């Protein structure tokens, strides 16, 4: 699938903190349709 | 009595007063005052009133109504036919026929190349179709009313009543005369009757009236129609179309109709012509890449002015328009694009276009100072990073400063800050105190400053001349003659005076003159300033272009054509690439008055910060103040002129003002640098923050802008689009930046009128479509027979103009055939009128026309193609085509001489070639060898040399015998030591023996001889010498000339000079002519030429019979690219190869001054760093040198102790990068050379012996690339055949053979410290004398390999580093690391050494970057900084060589090393792999380096042994063991040694510090450390192989102990594959199989990698094979892989790498790339069974080609062996090349005979869809099929190994899939 960072945000008692996931809408996201980096991925792999 | 003429084709300006002024005179009273008064026009004035009693005068047309007429009454007579026209065509193609067989020396040497020939004919283009038809009527009319004017004009510029007597003889039925008057009348049925009453021309049915300018106008632009439409007529190939030329006279017909019904004012139409053009292109571009967004609102634009002429103007806007859309091809817009002038001239209006300038110039702003505070600190920034860098020295004074500032840290210890100090100061740099940098000269050489200008008048002179005079235009006084006048130039006291205030109220004059030949009806105006005012502005910007220009890379004005063409394709590189990889934008900038605009409030702080670092202040500053403070006034109306004795008070200012006494702001061609300066920082900041990688082009007007953006390989249409998206945004943001910054400037910028494009991109009227440089012809061929300004009209010069326009054209262009073509055609043309008439003679020849047969012949080729040398004095022979800047004309004549007549079996060539053989020597005395000194590579010719000479000698006399009558002191001293020890000096110079010519022309012109000889060569001015001098000298010139020409139709019309026999190896006989010329042997100049040492014929690697066998035969090899297209779309991927070029020819890409010379003192210290080249130290020459530069110096002059070195092993011929070296100028476009490799290492062959061959490669390189381009394009079937070319004269190669120059006589110099000040008394800084020490010797040649190649190693490492910490360009050449070397070295002890240099090096620069509190952290500083070092050395290309060495590979990889997947091995990986064996050795073995005591002392080599980097070596040295001697922490004495260390490089190396402070600290600082523990030697790294180095050290090592590794593979899995023809078809199949997806997990656990891990998946099914078969094809593999393991699993077996090589520009200049390195990772036995290893990139690659298949066959043939085993593994995602794949394999298979198994690799996908055509395709010789699926596959992908088997002889006609 298309990879899609939704991006949101918390409050605790006080100040702030961010929060992201793959899996939610919360609709201020930043999306981008190609990987583009696989062999990256592949390399990781190799490495672990 | 007498003047003269200077005045035939129009570059004067163009004006309606004078005609307008003797109208009045002719309807009646006294001339009005204005009239310019001579003899010639009294005279025509008299015999006008005689015409002019008739009734007609009362209804005259005037200019800018004139033309109204005439232009009608043209098209009319133009469609019209006569009588006349016909014999005038009838004449010209009899001259030609008569001149046809010339061109069989073309057709001859196109033979010899190997091309083939035109048979059309160029040469008899006119009889085709050119008569009784509209365009044929439509070139005669042309070209009869170029003749009709061309005669007008002579009778007009003629002197005396005899060569009007003489016209009139010649040209009888046309003219026609009366006597007892002046009046002289010309009839044509065209143009009706004119009376050109002297100066004067008037028309009767055209009733007009007008003046000479006029008439050279129409005269040109009839020339350049004609001409343009020939040029045009008869080309090779279908490059245009035929509705060019019938369009063409379409559009001229259009203008026409424009002129005649809306008068001048329709000169606007034009301007608007040429921006259609440029959008007609941009629009014909985007086609091939239209996915990406055009900005801009051009095209709005120029539909909304084309609207709007239409609406005005009537109709004919429209036809222009229509007729200019009309054409669809390309270089036929570009053919329209070159005509902007093929229409005339407009008649300006100076009061209009004066009174819009006041008005932009006086209109005041309110722009912001805050802007230009930021930008002036970037500035700072910039010029203290370089200052820094280069000289380890900050120039601030910590004095002046603040406390509470990093920077006084930052400055106590000399470093420079990070990105967040430089941040948190980002724009304060203003407030430090920047002191000097750049030391001016106290004097200059003439040749920069004077110069034909016409220098203005001052104030005091100004007044009394309007007291004095009733009215009238002013001459201007000449520059020269003031100078000789005033004392000399000391810009030292100048600007110190400026500094004090000074150019006192009353020379602040400026004059104008409107511009020539712009178009522009309000005209353009160009400057004249007084002596002060000029003088101030050109030493600025002279200083400028010195000392900061370099610095900026935009700044495209000191610049040449070459390098221009390289800063273009780097900055163009991602246009028209066929992917979406490299997206280039390209905005043109054109702003609405830059100059004016430019004022006084934004130039303060950037100007203050120049005038800072030169040590002044306020002085550039001060320019708008100078404006502000000026008169202003105009030159040709002086009435106007009303002073009131404090200000202008100018008159008549109601109609429009002429004169005025102050603007702010500025003109066209002032201060062009600082004003481009500031625009370009403001584009840089902008660009810079919004996108970094963007590149600038500014000569300042014509700005370009240019970002560039990267994206991915593969990517999908969303993504795509996505990318394209945010591109655009970023451009429109960066353009919207650069507005706002300009006006924050008051610099506005036309929104609709700037360019965007993206496949496009101009300057400098230079167009460049596609990376491809697009050439207009038009501009060029017009220009022929239009000679320069203050010129003769000599046979020389006109044939010369035509010369050097067709080769700019060729620079311009590609397929020289073309141009050739145009130069016979242009250069017959131009002799033709010359014959027709010639000025200077007086007379027609009649020598040469009355000829036929064969003398007629012999004269025009003697007059075309022989040389300047060789006899003639005219022509050009073609080998100057090959190359432009070569170093011996000579040789490259004879050469093609020789070719020509070897290559032909007529008569009169023999006699030609023998003609050019002994070229008729003449004297060998004195008054000839003054000639080796002005132009060297001549000979002594009875008949003169050019005559440049002649004026200098001329002029020599003329200021001998009155060098009292001139006013200076100094420069009269200085001709009066000229006079006597000019002939001394020759006579010494004659008394070197060996004659070396170019020494003694650097010699003769270093000392002060050059200082007159100098001015005397920068006269070239009539009117200049008739002021400065009398009669005499122009007399005396004009008889010198008059018998110069009859002596050069003698040489052209001499007797055949009957033959005597071939000569052999022309370049012998060049040498032994210069001697029989000047009696004794002579060096340097004869250079070889390559048109006789490469051969004619090249031949492809494929069918040359050579291979290996008759020995070591050397050879340029040439590796073409696949991706040639002969089009225009491509640009191929690559830069391309022209070499360097001196800016010493007038070839800057304009015309506005030249760069001849730069002073005599650093002429004499360039001779004494050539003292040990070819002379020694204890000589009379050396003793003469030291005289010399003591003489222009006082006695008291710290000289340097000139080099202890010996550069023994080099050549003669590569003297100086000053005037001729470097050869190469690639007389070819690039643009087909971006397809092209070219490598030479198949010629160290030659040195198998040494014998310091040391030949030039550049022209080889050059020629082999023009050549074979021409061959690939005139066939386009070879698009990858690689080439090579062989020597055929072994005679031409030349052993040095080094050679010294020695005297027994001596010749005292005079003293001219005493005698000339102002001239040569502080010309160059100081030089900070260092004290030698002796260098102890080296005893090197008694060692063996392994012990000095660590030494080798370290000098290598030493040296890079050094020439990295200080920013020298010497950094990345090819001459430290060279080639000759890593064959015979050890590689461990080569490798170590390195790292040891690199260590030291890094030494060094730890030395340079220590701030205060890096000290308590200074191991890892040298970790760091070793890091760096090998940082900028993975950036250094070359290295990557030495993996050509196999024993280099093996040391390099038996360490652990990521293998790269790349066939050709580039800079990345071959650098990343040797910088981690570095790395590795450091960190693991540091403590082997530094130890084993008979490894420590350090052995520096001699290739850079001068001062400078000497005394850092030894720094470098005692810095390393400073750095070691230490394992804690550093001590307070530790640091005041290595401070003392950094003040002392700061000393040497350059700065405004003391010179050394004293020297015994020096040696008790450096001895016992450095000086007893370094052993120099006085020899080369080169010639080292020579000796011992070239012993082969054989590594006497086996192997480390390891097991027998036995060998392993997994699983498998086999699936079936049937067919049959009807092949029905499922939709849920194909539903569930052709949805690619992507999830790597398996293909990282394929944990080996050789090229992608494949063989993991081909082990399984050759395993389960049976055949062990011997001979394998793999093909589209990248490397190794595959291919490795096939030669793992079978022994007995073999391969034909099909391997794709796909270049890229990140490879080396020259040399051939290098086989797959994991086959070189395999070893020995396995690389010899391989089948070539070293010859794979001779073979093609070209899978959809045949030529591959055919190579196949060859070694089937070749070889006792037959296929038996076939592998495809090319991944492709693409249809059409896989279709192109299948079918050439399936012919292949069905050619083979034996058994097969064949293996595709194929994805599942594919496999359904019917446009796949692989097993429909494929299955057409095996019946036995089985796919093959393995254990290791991605984890979710359709990967299918289908495996095929026959056994011979089977069809299967086709068989689609079940
Ligand atoms: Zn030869
Ligand atoms: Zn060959």
């Amino acid at each position: 699938r298309p990879i899609t960072y939704y991006f949101r945000k918390q409050v605790i008692r006080g100040n702030v903190y961010l929060s992201w996931s793959w899996s939610n809408d919360t609709s201020v996201f930043k999306r981008v349709a190609c990987n583009s980096s696989l062999s990256l991925s592949s390399h990781w792999i190799r490495l672990i | 009595n007498i003047l003269r003429n200077s005045d035939y084709n129009l570059n004067s300006p163009l004006i309606e007063d004078p005609a307008r002024l003797m109208l009045e005179w002719l309807k009646t009273g006294n001339r009005p005052y204005r009239m310019t008064l001579t003899d010639n026009c009294s005279r025509s004035f008299r015999v006008l009133k005689d015409y002019f009693k008739k009734v007609d005068l009362g209804s005259l047309k005037v200019g800018g109504m004139a033309a109204q007429s005439m232009i009608s009454l043209w098209l009319y007579g133009a469609h019209s036919e006569s009588n006349r026209s016909r014999r005038c065509i009838t004449d010209l193609a009899h001259f030609y026929s008569k001149s046809s067989p010339i061109e069989k020396l073309l057709n001859l040497t196109l033979g010899n190349r190997g091309l083939r020939i035109p048979p059309e004919g160029v040469l008899s283009c006119l009889e085709r179709v050119d008569y009784d038809n509209a365009f044929g009527r439509y070139l005669a009319n042309t070209y009869s009313s170029y003749l009709f004017f061309h005669v007008i004009t002579l009778y007009m510029n003629a002197l005396d009543w005899d060569e009007e007597k003489t016209i009139l003889a010649l040209w009888k039925d046309l003219t026609s005369v009366d006597i007892g008057k002046d009046l002289v009348k010309f009839k044509d049925q065209i143009w009706g009757l004119l009376i050109v009453t002297k100066d004067f021309v008037y028309s009767q049915s055209s009733n007009c009236l007008f003046d000479r300018n006029y008439t050279l106008m129409l005269k040109d632009l009839f020339l350049s129609r004609f001409n343009s439409l020939m040029v045009l007529l008869s080309p090779p190939e279908p490059r245009y179309s035929d509705d060019l030329i019938s369009q063409l006279c379409q559009l001229y017909i259009a203008g026409d109709q424009v002129l005649s019904m809306c008068g001048n004012s329709g000169y606007e139409v034009i301007k608007i012509l040429e921006p259609y053009v440029v959008n007609s292109l941009v629009q014909r571009a985007e086609k091939f890449r239209p996915l990406i967004h055009s900005l801009g609102d051009f095209p709005v634009f120029i539909k909304d002015k084309v609207s709007q002429l239409e609406e005005t103007f009537g109709p004919c806007a429209r036809r222009f328009f229509r007729a200019l859309d009309q054409f669809d091809n390309i270089h036929d817009l570009v053919f329209v694009f070159g005509c902007y002038r093929h229409w005339g001239h407009p008649y300006i209006d100076y009061r209009k276009g004066l009174s819009k300038l006041y008005d932009q110039v006086h209109l005041k702003k309110m722009i912001d100072k805050s802007y230009q505070e930021c930008l002036a600190s970037d500035l700072a920034r910039r010029i203290l990073r370089w200052g820094f860098d280069k000289y380890s020295k900050w120039y601030l004074d910590s004095r002046f400063l603040a406390r509470d500032h990093p920077l006084t840290p930052y400055i106590k210890t000399q470093t420079w800050p990070p990105k967040h100090i430089v941040d948190l100061v980002g724009d304060t740099w203003h407030k430090l105190p920047i002191t000097q940098i750049f030391e001016i000269p106290e004097s200059m050489d003439p040749s920069e400053i004077l110069d034909d200008k016409s220098h203005s008048f001052t104030r005091t002179r100004l007044a009394s001349w309007l007291s004095e005079n009733r009215g009238g235009p002013v001459p201007s006084e000449k520059v020269i003659i003031t100078a000789l006048s005033k004392p000399p130039v000391n810009p030292r006291e100048f600007l110190r005076s400026i500094d004090l205030g000074g150019l006192p109220d009353e020379d602040l004059i400026i004059g104008l003159k409107p511009k020539e030949r712009e178009l522009k009806i309000e005209g353009r105006f160009f400057a004249l300033m007084s002596w002060n005012l000029r003088l101030y502005f050109v030493i600025t910007e002279k200083l400028l272009a010195n000392y900061i220009l370099p610095l900026f890379d935009a700044l495209t004005m000191t610049d040449n054509l070459n390098k221009v063409f390289k800063k273009l394709i780097d900055r163009v590189t991602g246009q028209g690439l066929l992917d979406y990889s490299r997206v280039t934008y390209a905005f043109h900038l054109d702003y609405e008055k830059w100059n004016n605009h430019q004022r006084l409030e934004s130039t303060e702080d950037v100007f203050s910060v120049l005038d800072q670092v030169f040590g002044l202040k306020r002085v550039f500053s001060r320019t708008h103040e100078f404006f502000q403070k000026a008169w202003i006034y105009y030159s040709d109306r002086s009435d106007l002129i009303g002073l009131r004795e404090d200000q202008i008070y100018c008159l008549d200012a109601s109609n429009g003002p002429t004169c005025w006494n102050g603007q702010d702001g500025g003109l066209e061609g002032l201060r062009q640098k600082g004003w481009s300066l500031v625009s370009l920082l403001m584009i840089d900041r902008e660009s810079q923050i919004r996108n970094t990688r963007t590149k600038i082009l500014a000569q300042g007007d014509n700005q370009v802008l240019c970002p560039t953006y990267m994206l991915s390989p593969g990517l999908s249409q969303e993504g795509l689009l996505y990318e394209l998206e945010r591109i655009s945004r970023n451009a429109l943001s960066i353009y919207r930046a650069v507005e706002e910054g300009a006006s924050k400037l008051g610099l506005i910028i036309k929104k609709e009128e700037t360019m965007c494009s993206y496949d496009f991109l101009i300057y400098g009227k230079t167009p460049l479509f596609r990376g491809n440089i697009l050439v207009p012809e038009s501009k060029r061929w017009a220009r022929v027979s239009c000679v320069s300004n203050d010129q003769i009209v000599n046979l020389a010069n006109i044939m010369s103009t035509v010369s050097t326009n067709a080769l700019t054209v060729a620079q311009h262009s590609q397929s020289l055939i073309k141009p050739m073509r145009d130069f016979l055609l242009m250069s017959v043309q131009a002799v033709f009128h010359y014959l027709l008439f010639s000025p200077i003679l007086k007379g027609r020849v009649y020598k040469i026309l009355s000829a036929e047969g064969e003398s007629f012949l012999l004269a025009m080729s003697r007059i075309i193609y022989l040389d300047p040398s060789l006899g003639g004095i005219s022509g050009m022979s073609l080998g100057r085509f090959h190359i432009r800047q070569f170093s011996d004309p000579v040789s490259e004549g004879l050469s093609f001489w020789r070719e020509i007549w070897l290559s032909s079996q007529e008569s009169w060539i023999h006699a030609l070639c023998q003609e050019a053989g002994n070229p008729d020597l003449g004297e060998r005395t004195l008054e000839s060898f003054t000639r080796l000194l002005e132009d060297p590579t001549t000979l002594n010719i009875r008949g003169g040399a050019s005559p440049t000479i002649l004026l200098k000698d001329a002029i020599r006399k003329a200021l001998y015998d009155e060098v009292d009558k001139v006013e200076n002191s100094e420069f009269r001293e200085a001709i009066l030591l000229s006079k006597t020890h000019r002939d001394n000096f020759i006579l010494f110079l004659i008394s070197v023996e060996p004659l070396f010519p170019r020494f003694l022309s650097e010699l003769f012109s270093s000392s002060f001889l050059g200082i007159p000889e100098s001015i005397i060569g920068l006269i070239q001015n009539s009117r200049t010498i008739r002021r400065q001098f009398r009669k005499s000298l122009s007399k005396t010139l004009e008889e010198s000339f008059y018998n110069s020409e009859i002596h050069g139709i003698s040489r052209m019309t001499q007797t055949p000079q009957r033959v005597g026999g071939v000569w052999p190896c022309s370049s012998e006989r060049a040498d032994l002519l210069r001697e029989i010329s000047w009696g004794r042997k002579v060096v340097g100049t004869t250079v070889p030429h390559p048109s006789e040492m490469l051969g004619l014929l090249p031949k492809s690697s494929i069918s040359c019979t050579c291979g290996a066998t008759g020995g070591g035969n050397p050879r340029v090899s040439v590796s073409v690219l696949p991706s040639f297209d002969q089009s225009f779309f491509s640009r191929g991927p690559l830069k391309g190869y022209l070499g360097s070029s001196t800016s010493m020819s007038t070839q800057l890409f304009h015309a506005w001054e030249k760069v001849t010379n730069v002073h005599v003192v650093k002429r004499a210290l360039s001779l004494k760093e050539s003292i040990n080249w070819f002379i020694t130290r204890d000589s009379n020459l050396a003793q003469a040198l030291i005289r010399n530069i003591m003489s222009l110096t006082g006695p008291d002059f710290p000289l340097e102790e000139a080099p202890v070195f010996k550069r023994t092993g080099s050549a003669l011929h590569r003297f100086k990068s000053a005037r001729y070296s470097e050869g190469g100028y690639s007389s070819v476009c690039p643009n087909l050379l971006s397809h092209i490799s070219v490598s030479t290492d198949t010629m160290s062959d030659l040195t198998q012996d040494g014998k310091n061959y040391d030949f030039m490669f550049q022209p080889l390189m050059l020629y082999a690339q023009t050549w074979t381009s021409e061959l690939v394009q005139r066939d386009t079937r070879l698009r990858d055949s690689t080439f090579h070319w062989h020597l055929r004269c072994n005679r031409c190669v030349r052993p040095i053979d080094d050679v010294t120059l020695e005297t027994s006589q001596i010749f005292e110099f005079p003293d001219v410290s005493k005698r000339i000040s102002r001239m040569v008394s502080g010309a160059v800084p100081h030089f900070q004398r260092l004290p030698d020490i002796r260098l102890r010797p080296g005893d090197f040649e008694s060692l063996s390999g392994r012990e000095k190649s660590h030494h080798i190693g370290s000098a290598q490492g030493l040296l890079y580093s050094i020439l990295v910490a200080i920013h020298d360009s010497g950094y990345n050449d090819g001459t430290i690391f060279p080639v000759n070397i890593y064959g015979k070295v050890s590689p461990r002890d080569y490798l170590r050494g390195l790292a040891r240099g690199v260590l030291i090096g890094s030494s060094i620069c730890f030395l340079t970057r220590m701030t205060n509190i890096n000290i308590n952290r200074p191991l890892e500083l040298v970790s760091g900084v070793i890091s760096y070092i090998l940082l900028r050395l993975d950036n250094h290309p070359s290295l990557y060589i030495m993996l050509r060495e196999p024993s280099l590979r093996g040391e390099i990889f038996s360490i652990p090393q990521k293998i790269p997947a790349a066939y050709p091995t580039t800079m990345k990986e071959g650098n990343r792999s040797i910088l981690c064996y570095l790395q590795h050795v450091l960190r693991y073995e540091r403590e082997i380096i530094t130890a084993s005591p008979e490894n420590d002392w350090l052995w520096i080599f001699s290739d850079f042994r001068s001062a400078k980097m000497t005394y850092l070596s030894l720094i470098t040295y005692q810095s390393h063991l400073l750095l070691q001697r230490v394992e804690r922490n550093l001590s307070k004495s530790m640091r005041d040694n290595l401070r003392q260390l950094s003040s002392l490089m700061r000393q040497v190396l350059g700065g405004h510090g003391e010179d050394t402070l004293e020297s015994d600290d020096n040696i008790q600082r450096l001895l016992k450390d450095s000086l007893r523990r370094t052993r120099w030697v006085d020899q080369e790294v080169r010639h080292a192989a020579r000796t011992m180095t070239g012993d082969y050290s054989p590594n006497k090592k086996v192997s480390r102990k390891v097991g027998c590794s036995e060998w392993v593979c997994s699983a498998q899995q086999v699936a079936v594959s049937t067919s049959a023809n009807p092949a029905p078809v499922s939709e849920l199949d194909i539903r569930a199989l052709s949805k690619r997806f992507q999830n790597p997990l398996i293909s990282g656990l394929r944990v080996v990698q050789w090229a992608t891990g494949a063989h993991y998946k081909l082990k399984p099914i050759l395993d389960d094979l049976n055949v062990f078969p011997s001979l394998c094809l793999v093909v589209g593999d990248g490397s190794g892989g595959i291919s490795r393991a096939v030669l793992n699993m079978f022994p007995d077996a073999k391969l034909v790498f099909n391997s794709l090589l796909e270049v890229n520009d990140l490879m080396a200049s020259g040399t051939h790339p290098l086989p797959p390195s994991a086959i070189m990772r395999g070893g020995n036995d396995i690389v010899s069974r391989v089948i070539d290893l070293d010859s794979i990139w001779e073979k093609p690659s070209d899978l959809r080609n045949l030529a591959t298949w055919k190579y196949f066959q060859s070694v089937q043939k070749q070889v006792n062996m037959s296929y038996d085993l076939i592998i495809c593994d090319a991944e492709v995602t693409d249809i059409a090349s896989i279709n192109r794949i299948t079918l050439l394999m399936s012919d292949f298979a069905l050619s083979i005979d034996g058994p097969l198994y064949l293996v595709f690799k194929t994805y599942g996908t594919m496999l359904v869809n019917p446009n796949y055509k692989a097993i429909q395709h494929l299955s057409r010789a095996f019946p036995s099929v089985t796919g093959f699926i393995t254990q290791v596959t991605s984890s979710f992908s359709s990967e299918l190994y289908l495996r095929f088997s026959k056994r011979g002889k089977f069809f299967r006609d086709a068989e689609y899939l079940t």
